[PDB]
């Protein structure tokens, strides 16, 4: 789309959102979950997305 | 006027599943 | 809040919605999934909160 | 005006943990 942050009103960075819609986390109930390590929340948890 | 009269007097019941034998402390091992 | 359905205007079964947060789906993971059952997504899943 | 430009040239590499020893079908045994 050529947005480039900043360049414009309407794409300045502090007026941008963000919107996902998930229903799952399989990454954290099986792979990921296999050996618990240092990335586990920040790589599983949805709110990451 | 509405009052702040005591809730509902429900007929609570224990339904659990119990997370036995400690299998999440093996997730990979045979 | 003395709130009875279609009551009034206001109150009106088609004028309510619900909206929950909620992060996590432990029972899935841990409890529910040790035996896989008819009830597994509709009791688990967070769509039904 | 905005042309429709290839994408980006990945330079892309696996990163995968593999589910292994099938332990899903024993979950809650000893």
């Amino acid at each position: 789309a050529g947005v480039v942050p900043n360049r414009t009103s309407s794409t300045q960075k502090n007026r941008v959102g963000v919107w996902y819609g998930a229903t799952s986390n399989d990454w954290m109930e099986t792979n990921s979950a296999q050996n618990v390590d240092t990335y586990f929340i920040p790589g599983g948890n949805r709110a990451f997305i | 006027k509405v009052l702040e009269l005591p809730a509902y007097g429900w007929a609570l019941k224990n339904y659990w599943l119990q997370y036995v034998n400690d299998w999440s402390l093996r997730k990979g091992d045979p």
